RNA sequence: AGCUUUACUGCAGGCUGUCGCUGAGGACUCUCACUCCGGGAGGAGGACACCGAUAGCCGGGC
RNA sequence: GACUCGUACGGUCACUGAAUCCUGCCCAGUGCAGGUAUCUGAACACCUCGUACAAGAGGACGAAGGACCUGUCAACGGCGG
RNA sequence: GAAACAUCUCAGUAUCGGGAGGAACAGAAAACGCAACGUGAUGUCGUUAGUAACCGCGAGUGAACGCGAUACAGCCCAAAC
């Protein structure tokens, strides 16, 4: 039979319809008044969180992060530039908003490590993403056969090196075949052309 | 100069002389789907667009003859070299 | 007044001093910032790639 | 070229800032829960460095001591009132509604409780004209008819220091002293006296603006100089 | 190289339409988002404005 | 964020440059501003054609702007054969 | 550099911001597409090849599959119950 979770999931397929719609029209009012990074006791999208690795356990944290919508907040050139490089308005950053959100969260929690994140909507001028972080030092996690992997040293600051899920996707590593010539094994080793 | 709307001449298709009708080549309309069309959209961005930033050349004092010669029996046409002509008017 | 020798006489102000962190006489006592190691501005030590040839 | 003077202003550097630390008080109407019972006595009359006009020190019944935008005619000893029931005399502050039409007012609020915005300079005054349950029409010193919430508080009488503008500064030195008490760069060098690099009117072998002086409203900063969006110029016709 | 302009090409900026935020009953009402005033109660404004995106015009300010 | 502890007797942007006698004529061009029946005027949405979809072609509507009209020279300037 | 120059080129170079490790990164196919009755995680080396592809179709720019090698290794959740 359908899991209760499946209902949360099916509701979020259309965040602009039904009860969820009214819920959002309400929450965002409180959200717009919260800060850049707010730790929250329970995930707003349980199915999504558990699906991404979440666990109601010690050392597992969640926080909602809001980032501004739109293109790069760029300064116009102050020295000579050929027309090609004189742009300001249409330039966009190569890192997606969801990735900016993951980084802002990880910095708020220096000891923790980003496990994953997901979207929880947006209003006219900002987007909110809930990030799942893990305490690599808590024994409740060091002894978890499903998460202890994040405890290894080479997982330190994993979000800042794009090892996150949204990171790897944003790095064009999704495809294993055609189209990933300049992306795998890394953007940098491919001369930064991806 | 003046020029007969119809007159006998060789038809490269029939391979024999027949009455042809002369018409000025009306410009076909573009589809905006040719390769060059896609490159314009693709390659145009911030700043100068290279070739796509250029504009229409100009005009020669007199243009050459742009005509279609239609065979009166098989209905097919053929083109010929043109010759500079300030004006061209058909007779009948 | 000449911008040269005659303007050299008023120079009795102390600015750059021995730095508590790097030992170089670059700690600007008015700004409280070392121009050499970044002490007072950065927790990380001041360093730039342009301090040496690009391929070295 | 280089940024023009109007652009250096925005940066808010010392030269362009007002000597705030030398200012006395941010003149604003008091806040009264209600009742109107609030009243106080004029204790002294001081000079206001930010407005070149006199201001009055007042002690209120609840111990509060604060400087107030002084209208003409207020002296030490006088008792002023602030509230809905305040008496209708010079110096008292009450909402435009409780004020009788045809009476000169000053330090008028734009939005009720904002503390006063309009008519606060030397000798000026607003003119309450029309009442209503919705709109109180006031005629500001510029001559404009301003529709206002009748709940907007105001002070009776014209502002003190009237006629300050009648006397010429006569000499640069006097201007200098006044200018020094404001957020202004002075003296003023004419654009036409500068180099092309410094101003859109600079350059030439003789002094004259390059193009016409009336500039579009859409002109970007760095170029919006001269007669900004002038609907007309000169005095003729 | 500095400077100029109705030189060429662009880039900021301003104005303007449109989409999103954004809701109820070619002109109109409302309140619930959003904005502002108020210490608060509450008041003004209100699906506009702001902001994000895009389109046209102006654009030696660069 | 400066102006601003400011509010038109303000402060911003320019020109001229104490006093005294004065400051004529010109709005065609250029600039600015206001208006505008009609004309012109992009994109989205909308209609037609096209494509089992799409590209694409056309139409309807039409903002600012422009045409057109008006105001303005202590606005750029002009004041001859 | 293009014998000027705007796209292009120099070059994702110089330089800047953030961060890991002794190595990093990648990695067990929503792959490949010598089209197959075929290959079988990933890096790297040799080659494929200055080939395909891009480009005021100018100057220039420039892969991949496959193959020969090196080394080989395959697994864990979410959900159903
Ligand atoms: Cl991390
Ligand atoms: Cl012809
Ligand atoms: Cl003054
Ligand atoms: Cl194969
Ligand atoms: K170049
Ligand atoms: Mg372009
Ligand atoms: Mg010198
Ligand atoms: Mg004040
Ligand atoms: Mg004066
Ligand atoms: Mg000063
Ligand atoms: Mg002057
Ligand atoms: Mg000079
Ligand atoms: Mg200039
Ligand atoms: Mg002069
Ligand atoms: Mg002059
Ligand atoms: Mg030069
Ligand atoms: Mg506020
Ligand atoms: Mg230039
Ligand atoms: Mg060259
Ligand atoms: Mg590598
Ligand atoms: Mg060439
Ligand atoms: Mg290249
Ligand atoms: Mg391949
Ligand atoms: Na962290
Ligand atoms: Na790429
Ligand atoms: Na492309
Ligand atoms: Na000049
Ligand atoms: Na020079
Ligand atoms: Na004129
Ligand atoms: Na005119
Ligand atoms: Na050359
Ligand atoms: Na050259
Ligand atoms: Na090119």
């Amino acid at each position: 039979a359908r899991s209760a979770y499946s209902y949360i999931r099916d509701a979020w397929e259309n965040p602009g319809d039904g009860q969820l719609a009214e819920l959002q029209w309400q929450r965002q009012q409180e959200w717009r008044n919260e800060g850049a990074v707010e730790r929250i006791e329970r995930p707003t999208r349980l199915d999504k969180a558990r699906s991404q690795g979440y666990k109601a356990k010690q050392g597992v944290i969640v926080a909602r992060v809001s980032v501004r919508k739109g293109s790069a907040r760029k300064r116009r050139h102050k020295a000579g530039r050929r027309s090609k490089r004189q742009g300001v308005t249409r330039i966009t950053r190569r890192k997606d908003i969801q990735r900016v959100a993951e980084e802002r969260a990880s910095r708020t929690f220096p000891n923790l490590r980003v496990l994953n994140s997901y979207s929880v909507g947006q209003d006219g001028r900002q987007k909110w993403h809930e990030v799942i972080l893990i305490d690599p030092n808590h024994p409740a996690i060091q002894n978890d056969d499903d998460l202890s992997w994040i405890c290894a040293d080479d997982q330190a600051d994993r979000v800042f090196r794009g090892l996150t899920g949204a990171g790897r996707r944003n790095r064009g590593l999704s495809g294993k075949g055609k189209g990933s010539e300049k992306t795998r094994p890394s953007l940098r080793s491919n001369g930064g052309k991806g | 100069m003046q020029m007969p709307r119809r007159f006998n001449t060789y038809c490269p298709h029939c391979n024999e002389h027949q009455e042809h009708e002369v018409e000025k080549v009306r410009s076909g309309r573009q589809t905006g789907m040719k390769w060059i069309d896609r490159q314009r959209e693709r390659n145009s961005g911030i700043g100068n667009d290279g070739k796509f930033s250029k504009v229409p050349g100009g005009d020669k004092p007199t243009k050459k003859t742009d005509l279609k010669y239609r065979c009166g029996e098989c209905g097919k046409a053929h083109l010929r070299e043109g010759w500079r002509a300030g004006r061209l008017e058909f007779q009948e | 007044t000449g911008a040269g020798t005659p303007s050299q006489g008023k120079k009795n102000t102390t600015t750059h001093t021995k730095c508590r962190r790097c030992g170089e006489k670059s700690y600007h006592t008015k700004k409280k910032v070392c121009s050499s190691c970044g002490f007072g501005k950065s927790a990380k030590r001041r360093d730039y790639e342009w301090q040496s040839k690009a391929g070295e | 070229g280089r940024r023009i003077q109007g652009q250096r202003r925005g940066r808010g550097t010392s030269t362009f800032r007002a000597p705030s630390h030398r200012y006395k008080a941010d003149l604003e109407h008091r806040k009264v829960e209600d009742g109107d019972v609030i009243a106080g006595t004029v204790v002294d009359i001081e000079h206001d460095p930010a407005r070149s006009a006199p201001v009055a020190a007042v002690e209120f019944e609840d111990g509060d001591r604060r400087l107030i935008l002084a209208p003409e005619g207020v002296g030490v000893g006088d008792e002023l009132q602030v509230g809905v029931s305040a008496e209708i005399a010079p110096g008292n502050t009450l909402p435009l509604a409780e004020i009788p039409e045809g009476v000169p007012v000053c330090n008028v609020e734009s939005s009720p409780g904002d503390g006063g915005k309009f008519a606060r300079a030397s000798g000026v005054n607003a003119q309450l004209l029309t009442h209503d349950r919705n709109v109180a029409v006031v005629k500001l010193p510029s001559g404009e008819m301003k529709r206002l919430d009748p709940q907007c508080r105001a002070t009776i009488g014209v502002v003190a220091g009237g006629g300050r503008t009648d006397k010429p500064f006569v000499k640069a030195g006097n201007k200098h002293h006044k200018m020094k008490a404001r957020g202004t760069k002075w003296p003023n060098v004419r654009g036409v006296a500068m180099n092309a690099v410094d101003h859109p009117f600079g350059g030439g072998g003789r002094q004259h603006p390059g193009k016409p002086k009336s500039i579009s409203r859409n002109a970007p900063p760095g170029r919006k100089v001269g007669d900004i969006a002038s609907k007309r110029t000169g005095r003729g016709g």
